[PDB]
RNA sequence: CAGCUUGUUGGUGGGGUGACGGCCUACCAAGGCGACGACGGGUAGCCGGCCUGAGAGGGUGUCCGGCCACACUGGGACUGA
RNA sequence: AGAAGCACCGGCCAACUACGUGCCAGCAGCCGCGGUAAUACGUAGGGUGCGAGCGUUGUCCGGAAUUACUGGGCGUAAAGAGCUCGUAGGUGGUUUGUCGCGUUGUUCGUGAAAUCUCACGGCUUAACUGUGAGCGUGCGGGCGAUACGGGCAGACUAGAGU
RNA sequence: CUGGGCAGUAACUGACGCUGAGGAGCGAAAGCGUGGGGAGCGAACAGGAUUAGAUACCCUGGUAGUCCACGCCGUAAACG
RNA sequence: UCGAAGGUGGGAUCGGCGAUUGGGACGAAGUCGUAACAAGGUAGCCGUACCGGAAGGUGCGGCUGGAUC
RNA sequence: AACAUG
C-alpha cells in the first residue's frame, strides 16, 4: 500500500453477561516512513493524528521480524 | 378520613376488645352480623389479615398510612415489628393517652386535633406527628380551665403511665425519655403477622 | 480429551468419598499437590503422601472417616473451570455455606482460603469450594 | 399441645365393578414448636380418621432440627421427587418468607427467620418431602468441627458465633 | 448449553401475540356501531347474546358485546368500545361501555352501579 | 439482505481550511471492507434517570438536568469572535 | 353545628342468607354458575375491603426456574444432525526460567447537579426541601504481587502418532 | 488389488491433542436417465370369489420394477 | 464547473383489490363408509412408488413403539 | 365363510 502498513491488534474481555474472556481481533492502518514491513513481522505502534482518511498510527519499530 | 362508626363492631369481628375496658364486648365477644356464631374456617391469610386490622383501629390509622409506616420499619435496622409499634407509639394522639390526659383513643385524637397542646412552644393539630426523644409535650394556656382537660386531673391513677414518659403537677407538661423500646409497649398483638401480611 | 486436571482431582475425591474408599492414588502436579495441603490444613482429609510411578510422580490421598462411617467431607465443587475462569476481588471474596465451608483462593502469595485471604486483602481465581 | 397444621385433604378414587370407591387422605405436620417435626401421611375412608392415622405417623417419625435461635444454620437446597425447596438465613426482624407447603414444616419445627422458595413440581406432598429434604442437609457448627477437627472458632464465622451468645446468654 | 455456544447464539425471549389490538394503545375507542344482532354461543351454556359489529376510529371492523339487560343501539349510535374478552362468544374480544356516547346505562340497577352505568337517586 | 467499493484504498506535487485529513484536484500505484455480519431492510433522538425485581436481569427516556437534531418543504450562502 | 362514598362476598381471596327468575334473563379473570329450593344471575338484609375516593379498560415488570449468567433441558413427555472427514473458532498433559497482557493489592485523576440509601436540619407534621457521608459496579495514570490463565525461550514421555 | 482394528516389544517423534459452525464426502429401499438382461417374484391392470358394496384381504394371470454397466436422487421407526 | 426542483426512461422493493381456484380452523340433531385403539378382526407405524368416492389398498425396504401358540 | 353401526 505505498507507505503504509496493516496491523492486525487484538484484545481480550470479559462477556457482559456471562463472565467468558472473549478474545477479538481489529485491523488498524500504520504509516510506513520507509517501506520495511513484511508479512508476519510483531511490529510496535503509536497512534497520531489523521494522515489520511484511515490513517491513524505510525510505525515504531519492528521488534522480532518474520521468521 | 377517619372511620367515625361503630367500635364495638370492629372489636367483635377481630375477636379482641381493642378499647380499655366494654361491656358491650364480653356479652357478645363473636363477630357481629348475622353470621356471627359460626365456627369459620381460619385461613393463614385470615391470621395475618386481621392481625393487621388489630393495630390499624388500635392507633386510627389508614391503610395507605400505616402502609407508609411499614416502608420505614423494614427499611430500618433492628426488627421489623419492633421498629413498627414504636414509631405507632411515637405518635402524639397515642402519646396523650398513655400519659393519662384522654379515656380513650378518639378521644385523644380530638384533643390533639382540636389544637388543645404544643410541643417545643409550637401550636400544633395533627394527630400522626410523631415525638422524638427529649420533646416536651405541653399544652395550651387556653385549654387549662376546661372540661375534658380538668377532669383527667383527678383521674391520674387508674391507668399506668409507661417508662419512656412522665407526667409532672398542675403545670401539666409530659416529658419524652427515649423511644419505647419493647417492654413498655401494651399487648393485644403479636407483631410477625403484620410482617407475614406485606410479604403476600 | 484431558482437559482440566484439577477437576479431576476433585471428581476422584468424591467417588471414593461417597464409596468409603480409604485412599485415593492419581498423577503428580505442583498444584494438586498444594491443594492437598490447604485441604489437609482445614481438617478434611488426613495426611498425604508422594510415591513415584513408572514416569512421573503419584499423589497417594488417606481420607479420613469418623468413628461412625461419617464423611468428613461433604461436598466438592469446581467453580473456575478452563471454558468460564472465575476471579474474585478481596471484597466480594464467596462464602460456602455461610462460611462452614472452605472456598480455594489462588492469589498471588500461593493458595489461600476465604479467611486467610479476607484478612490479608487479596483476591484472585476462585478454584474450588469443599465445605 | 404440639403444633398441628394439616396441609391437604384430597379425595382419591378406586374403580369397581359397581362404580367408583372413594377414600380420603390428610397429609398432616405435627411439631414441637421448638426444634423437632414429623411427617406423617395417612389415610382412611373419612376425614377425621384420614388426619388422625396421619398425627399418629408423624408423632413417630421427628428428626431434631439444628437451629441458631430463630434460623437456620446455612443454606440449603432439597430433594424430593421432583420438588426443589431452597432453604435460607435470615436476620431476626424477618419472618417466614415461605410458601403454604413449606410454611408448615418449618413453623411446626420452631423456624422464625427464613426464606424459602419452592422450584419444582406445585405438589403438597412432595413439596414437603423437600423441604424434609433440606432440613436434613443443614449441619451444625459443633458438630462440623468435630467432623474436620478444628475448633469452633475456626470453622464457624465470628458473626453466627455472636448469635449463639446472643441468644441464650 | 455449553457458554460458547450462548456467546455465538444467546437466549432469546419468546414470542407472544399483541393481546388487544384494534384499540392500538388507546384504552378506550369509539364506533359507530352498525349491525345490532344476537348470537349464540358455543356447545354448553346456550342463550341469546347481544353483541354488535362496531367500526372504529382505528379503522377496524370488530363484534363487540352489550352488558346489561336492555339497551337502545339501532344502526348509527356512537358506542365507546372497551377491552374485555367473552369466554363463550368465540370472535368477541370486545365491550361496549354502558353510560357512554349513546348507550343508555342499565335500568333499575342499584347493585355494583358504576359498572353498567347508573347514578345514584333522585 | 452475501459481495460491496473507483475519489474508492494508499502515495507524490499543488489547492483549500481556524485546524489535521481524498476535504478538493492532477498524476501514479491497485488497493480497501466483509460470515467478529460488509452492503441492504425495519424501527429509534442518546443519557443522568424512571418503573419493576431478592438480586441478576427485563421494560422505558415523561417532569427536572445534560448533549444532539430541526424551525412550512428542499437547497444555498452572507455577515460575524 | 356546613361535609361519605365505591367495589366485592363459589375457589384462589377477607366477607352468607332470603325472595325473584327457571339453559330464560343474565354472569364470568380461569375452572365454570343458570334446565323450580341458585352462598356464582337480579333485588333485599347482613357482611368484608378500602376511603375523598372506589372500580374498569389499556400498557409494562413480577409471579414465570415458561430463553434458565445467576438458574433448565434432549432413552420414552418438545428436543442428538443418517454417518464421517475437516476450515474458521473454542478448549488443552508434566516441568524450568522469564514477561506482567488477563487477574489481584494500593494510590492519584475522573465518574456534574438533581434522583436514590443513610444520618441531622427546616416547612405545625407529612409529602417536599437544605447539608454531610455513601453510591457512581466503570475508565485513564503511577507503583507493588506472580499462584492461576496467556505470550516468549527451552526440558520431558504418560496423551497422540510412527 | 486394497482399507481399518487388536496384542506384545518400548525402537523412534516430542503435545504434534479433542471438538468442529459453515463446507465436503459416503449414504437402505422406492424412484429417474441412457444402455443391456429378464428364470422367479410382482405395484399398476384384468378376471374369479367374498360381501349391502369390495376400487380390498384370499385365488388365477400379469406390466413397470427387482439384476447388470454408468450417472442422478439424498430420504427411512437411517433406532440403542 | 457544481447545483435544488422538474422532465424522460428501464429496473428494484413493500402493500391493497381481483372473476375463478387451493387447502385450514370451527359450527348441530346432515349424508356415505369403518381406517386406527383388543390379534381392532388383513398387527401397526416410517420412507418411497403407483392406484382408488373417501378414509385407504398393494408392492419394496425398514422398526417393535406387535406377535398372546 | 362369517362381523357394519349407536
Ligand atoms: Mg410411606
Ligand atoms: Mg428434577
Ligand atoms: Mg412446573
Ligand atoms: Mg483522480
Ligand atoms: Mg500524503
Ligand atoms: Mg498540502
Ligand atoms: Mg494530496
Ligand atoms: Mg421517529
Ligand atoms: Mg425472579
Ligand atoms: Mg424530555
Ligand atoms: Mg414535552
Ligand atoms: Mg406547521
Ligand atoms: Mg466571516
Ligand atoms: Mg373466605
Ligand atoms: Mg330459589
Ligand atoms: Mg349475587
Ligand atoms: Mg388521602
Ligand atoms: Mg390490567
Ligand atoms: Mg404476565
Ligand atoms: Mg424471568
Ligand atoms: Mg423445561
Ligand atoms: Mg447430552
Ligand atoms: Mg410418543
Ligand atoms: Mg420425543
Ligand atoms: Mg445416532
Ligand atoms: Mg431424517
Ligand atoms: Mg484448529
Ligand atoms: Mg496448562
Ligand atoms: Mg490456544
Ligand atoms: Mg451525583
Ligand atoms: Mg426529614
Ligand atoms: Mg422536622
Ligand atoms: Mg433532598
Ligand atoms: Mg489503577
Ligand atoms: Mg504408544
Ligand atoms: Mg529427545
Ligand atoms: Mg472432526
Ligand atoms: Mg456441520
Ligand atoms: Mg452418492
Ligand atoms: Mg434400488
Ligand atoms: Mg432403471
Ligand atoms: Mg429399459
Ligand atoms: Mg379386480
Ligand atoms: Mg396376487
Ligand atoms: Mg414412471
Ligand atoms: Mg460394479
Ligand atoms: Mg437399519
Ligand atoms: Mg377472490
Ligand atoms: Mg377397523
Ligand atoms: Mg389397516
Ligand atoms: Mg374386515
Ligand atoms: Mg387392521
Ligand atoms: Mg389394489
Ligand atoms: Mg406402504
Ligand atoms: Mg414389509
Amino acid at each position: 500500500m505505498q507507505k503504509t502498513i496493516v496491523v492486525e491488534l487484538e484484545d481480550r474481555m470479559r462477556h457482559p453477561l456471562y463472565g467468558k474472556i472473549i478474545r477479538t481481533t481489529k485491523k488498524v492502518k500504520a504509516h510506513d516512513e520507509d517501506s520495511v514491513a513484511g508479512i508476519g513481522d510483531r511490529v510496535s505502534l503509536m497512534e497520531t493524528r489523521p494522515l489520511s482518511a484511515t490513517k491513524r498510527w505510525r510505525l515504531v519499530e519492528i521488534l522480532e521480524k518474520a521468521k | 378520613a377517619r372511620y367515625t362508626g361503630p367500635v364495638t363492631r370492629k372489636s367483635r369481628r377481630l375477636r379482641t376488645d381493642l378499647v380499655g375496658g366494654d361491656q358491650a364486648f364480653e356479652k357478645r365477644p363473636y363477630p357481629p352480623g348475622q353470621h356471627g356464631r359460626a365456627r369459620i374456617k381460619e385461613s393463614e391469610y385470615l391470621l395475618q389479615l386481621q392481625e393487621k386490622q388489630k393495630a390499624r383501629f388500635t392507633y386510627g390509622v389508614m391503610e395507605k398510612q400505616f402502609r407508609r409506616y411499614y416502608e420505614e420499619a423494614v427499611r430500618q435496622p433492628g426488627k421489623t415489628g419492633e421498629e413498627l409499634l414504636k414509631i405507632l407509639e411515637s405518635r402524639l394522639d397515642n402519646v396523650i393517652y398513655r400519659a393519662g390526659l384522654a379515656r380513650t383513643r378518639r378521644m385523644a385524637r380530638q384533643l390533639v386535633s382540636h389544637g388543645h397542646f404544643n410541643v417545643n412552644g409550637v401550636h400544633v393539630n395533627v394527630p400522626s406527628y410523631r415525638v422524638s426523644q427529649y420533646d416536651i409535650v405541653d399544652v395550651r394556656d387556653k385549654s387549662l380551665n376546661t372540661v375534658p382537660f380538668q377532669i383527667a386531673r383527678e383521674t391520674a391513677g387508674e391507668r399506668p403511665i409507661p417508662s419512656w414518659l412522665q407526667v409532672v403537677g398542675e403545670r401539666q407538661r409530659v416529658l419524652i425519655h427515649q423511644l419505647p423500646e419493647r417492654a413498655q409497649i401494651d399487648v393485644p398483638l403479636t407483631e410477625q403477622l403484620i410482617v407475614e401480611y406485606y410479604s403476600k | 480429551t484431558m482437559t482440566d486436571p484439577i477437576a479431576d482431582f476433585l471428581t476422584r475425591l468424591r467417588n471414593a468419598n461417597s464409596a468409603y474408599h480409604d485412599e485415593v492414588s492419581l498423577p503428580h502436579s505442583k498444584l494438586k499437590a498444594n491443594i492437598a495441603q490447604i485441604l489437609k490444613n482445614e481438617g478434611y482429609i488426613s495426611d498425604f503422601r508422594t510415591e513415584d510411578a513408572r514416569v512421573g510422580k503419584s499423589l497417594v490421598i488417606q481420607l479420613k472417616y469418623g468413628p461412625s462411617r461419617e464423611r468428613s467431607i461433604a461436598g466438592l465443587r469446581r467453580v473456575s473451570k478452563p471454558g468460564l475462569r472465575v476471579y474474585a476481588k478481596s471484597t466480594n471474596l464467596p462464602r460456602v455455606l455461610g462460611g462452614l465451608g472452605v472456598a480455594i483462593i489462588s492469589t498471588s502469595s500461593g493458595l489461600l482460603t476465604d479467611r486467610q485471604a479476607a484478612r490479608q486483602g487479596v483476591g484472585g481465581e476462585v478454584l474450588a469450594y469443599v465445605w | 399441645n404440639y403444633l398441628e397444621r394439616v396441609v391437604a385433604i384430597n379425595r382419591v378414587s378406586k374403580v369397581v365393578k359397581g362404580g367408583r370407591r372413594f377414600s380420603f387422605t390428610a397429609l398432616v405436620i405435627v411439631g414441637d414448636g421448638n426444634g423437632m417435626v414429623g411427617v406423617g401421611y395417612g389415610k382412611a375412608k373419612e376425614v377425621p380418621a384420614a388426619i388422625a392415622k396421619g398425627v399418629e405417623e408423624a408423632r413417630k417419625s421427628f428428626f431434631r432440627v439444628p437451629l441458631i435461635g430463630g434460623t437456620i444454620t446455612h443454606p440449603v437446597q432439597g430433594e424430593a421427587a421432583a420438588g426443589v425447596v431452597l432453604l435460607r438465613p435470615a436476620s431476626p426482624g424477618t419472618g417466614v418468607i415461605a410458601g403454604g407447603a413449606a410454611r408448615a414444616v418449618l413453623e411446626c419445627a420452631g423456624v422464625h427467620d427464613i426464606l424459602a422458595k419452592s422450584l419444582g413440581s406445585d405438589n403438597a406432598i412432595n413439596v414437603v418431602h423437600a423441604t424434609v429434604a433440606a432440613l436434613k442437609l443443614l449441619q451444625r457448627p459443633e458438630e462440623v468441627a468435630a467432623r474436620r477437627g478444628l475448633p469452633i472458632e475456626d470453622v464457624a464465622p465470628a458473626g453466627m458465633l455472636k448469635a449463639r451468645r446472643k441468644s441464650e446468654a | 448449553p455449553t457458554i460458547q455456544q450462548l456467546v455465538r447464539k444467546g437466549r432469546r425471549d419468546k414470542i407472544s401475540k399483541v393481546k388487544t389490538a384494534a384499540l392500538k394503545g388507546s384504552p378506550q375507542r369509539r364506533g359507530v356501531c352498525t349491525r345490532v344482532y344476537t348470537t349464540t354461543p358455543k356447545k354448553p351454556n346456550s342463550a341469546l347474546r347481544k353483541v354488535a359489529r362496531v367500526k372504529l376510529t382505528s379503522q377496524v371492523e370488530v363484534t363487540a358485546y352489550i352488558p346489561g339487560e336492555g339497551h337502545n343501539l339501532q344502526e348509527h349510535s356512537m358506542v365507546l368500545v372497551r377491552g374485555g374478552r367473552v369466554k363463550d362468544l368465540p370472535g368477541v374480544r370486545y365491550k361496549i361501555i354502558r353510560g357512554s356516547l349513546d348507550t343508555q346505562g342499565v335500568k333499575n340497577r342499584k347493585q355494583a352501579r358504576s359498572r353498567y352505568g347508573a347514578k345514584k337517586e333522585k
